[PDB]
């Protein structure tokens, strides 16, 4: 009845699985390189298995099986690139992008930095982020299209409403978006 | 010397778009032919590619370690190995629903590719500098199998790539 | 005869002063705090008048007169806040903006530093920038409204075209914009 | 403490605004009513302003080794001095063609700016504390005169609130 919820790789070096809540639920795994229990259940949280850097290769392919004392529960096949899902970029900040003094509306620019754990500095991740902004009452978020650079204009926002923007990632090409990051709010002058 | 960074980006831009068409060819296929047991059957049993005669790293530290030349020459060979191979990858393409997959459309690609990286390999001037590109074997299982292989490949030259772009030049991933 | 070109003080710090070219023509400088011979008429090249940081302060009024041997043949008022004229922005550099791998298109970021001598981030100028593009076949570039960072992007250039950047500076609301940066070259590429 | 950036940001809209207003006012006016001889006399003589009690430093180094307080102060008591001679250029600026130059849109930005600079020396907790803002005394030369010194005192002013706003504000300068 157990069954695997996730599996992600946030840095394509280490990865790990997670599944939901008879005896103790095991977890076996198979890469070419047959079945060895999981290496280890704790670092992840509760029932979890957290493969480091030692057991984590590209291109080859991985199974998992979750397994009870009564025999296998659930089974999952994938490779390191189709479950990453990067960390949120960290440090946003905005700042005024345009020069006047008596505009109703008011351009800025923001701007972020990329997770700590990702390597894009010798070219082991090239990462894509989307940011997403809107009024702070509303409910609905504003979706921009995706861009290759860790920062970006935000056009004709009314200098009266606070505003608030948060950002997410992605490796090009593959895995899925991860977690947005900590919201920024935003509260530009008035007179 | 001429800057590099032109030929880098001209021959990224051709790496991106071969690992993105073979990324969204092989999920398109295993979605629409291949039920979850089949996958898992598939998965588990040692996808040992006609390209393992090239040796590949697959680890960070070990993909770092290696030299500018070697990578380079690397995807030489992988890009040479399915300059032959991708001709039987023409009836998956041409039932495709991705934009700009046939065999003529990724043949142009790789030999584009290919003189690239051989220009590449000049101005920067082992077993890998001796051994060849790989050959391939003698039908849904075969094209499954096919489609791996190719995302693989093609996974590996867009990162040998690219980590070749960000030592050799200038400021490009982190200015 | 000889008559100022034209003062301007690169940093508000520092300024210099400038005149085409009987006997040796002579500058003479008043400031409250009445007349005196140009301090230094070698630091800024012929036919100049060189006023290190000791000499010069804002908000007070400088009047200079050009002399020959015959009395005086040109004259000038001035605050420094008027001849402010920045050096310009340095290290341009450019980078892709959006994701396609298969666009007639495309949009790129432009970025630059400051000019190393002005006091930016201690509050004594604060700039404004204005930067200009255009095909490199053209006579004509087009002109973007000023802004307050120091990166902005560039929208919807042809793959097939090489195109070129150059950007200036001002301090806010005095002085002039100063020269233009050297040009950056764009050359996108294509398949 | 509540961050500061916020009241920084309103107090520095403000001070740019009257900077903005006195610069261009001053060029403008000089360009129609001053022809360059009566520029000359004028510039020669010792612009003894009726500001010059406050003693305001004229260069970056002396300016930066007073304190946030001081350069807090010395804006504070510039800003009162212009309280009510400022309706003395009541007809320079209403036959100005700056948009917004009025003596009533003036004085209300003086008094808003005011009030700000005192919120901000409360939350950042000697002669210049003990003195008092400077008196004005009691008609084209007069005026020429009045607006020289309006566009000095404003220029001193959003210059010291720049300082103070670069150095107790997070990344304000050079983030």
């Amino acid at each position: 009845e157990p069954k695997f919820t996730k599996c992600r790789s946030p840095e394509r070096e280490t990865f790990s699985c997670h599944w939901t809540d008879e005896g103790p639920i095991q977890l076996f795994y198979t890469r070419r390189n047959e079945w060895k229990e999981c290496p280890d259940y704790v670092s992840a949280g509760e029932n979890s298995c957290y493969f480091n850097s030692s057991f984590t290769s590209i291109a080859i392919p991985y199974c998992i099986k979750l397994t009870s004392n009564g025999g296998t529960v659930d089974e999952k096949c994938f490779s390191v690139d189709e479950i990453v899902q990067p960390d949120p970029p960290i440090a946003l900040n905005w700042t005024l992008l345009n020069v006047s003094l008596t505009g109703i509306h008011a351009d800025i620019q923001v701007r972020w930095e990329a997770p700590r754990n990702a390597d894009i500095q010798k070219g082991w991740m090239v990462l894509e982020y989307e940011l997403q902004y809107k009024e702070v009452n509303e409910t609905k978020w504003k979706m921009m299209d995706p861009i290759l650079t860790t920062s970006v204009p935000v056009y004709s926002l009314k200098v009266d409403k606070e505003y608030e923007v948060r950002v997410r990632s992605k490796q090009r090409n593959s895995g899925n978006y991860g977690e947005f990051s900590e919201v920024l709010y935003v509260t530009l002058p008035q007179m | 010397t001429i800057p590099l960074s032109r030929l880098f980006d001209n021959a990224m831009l051709r790496a991106h778009r071969l690992h993105q068409l073979a990324f969204d060819t092989y999920q398109e296929f295993e979605e629409a032919y291949i039920p979850k047991e089949q996958k898992y059957s598939f998965l588990q049993n040692p996808s040992l590619c006609f390209s393992e005669s090239i040796p590949t790293p697959s680890n960070r530290e070990e993909t770092q370690q290696k030299s500018n030349l070697e990578l380079l020459r690397i995807s030489l060979l992988l890009i040479q190995s399915w300059l032959e191979p991708v001709q039987f990858l023409r009836s998956v393409f041409a039932n495709s629903l991705v934009y700009g997959a046939s065999d003529s459309n990724v043949y142009d690609l790789l030999k584009d590719l290919e003189e690239r990286i051989q220009t590449l390999m000049g101005r920067l001037t082992g077993q890998i500098f001796k051994q060849t590109y790989s050959k391939f074997d003698t039908a849904l299982l075969k094209n499954y199998g096919l489609l791996y292989c190719f995302r693989r490949d093609m996974t590996y030259v867009a990162t040998y790539l690219r980590i070749v772009q960000c030592r050799s030049v200038e400021g490009s991933c982190g200015f």
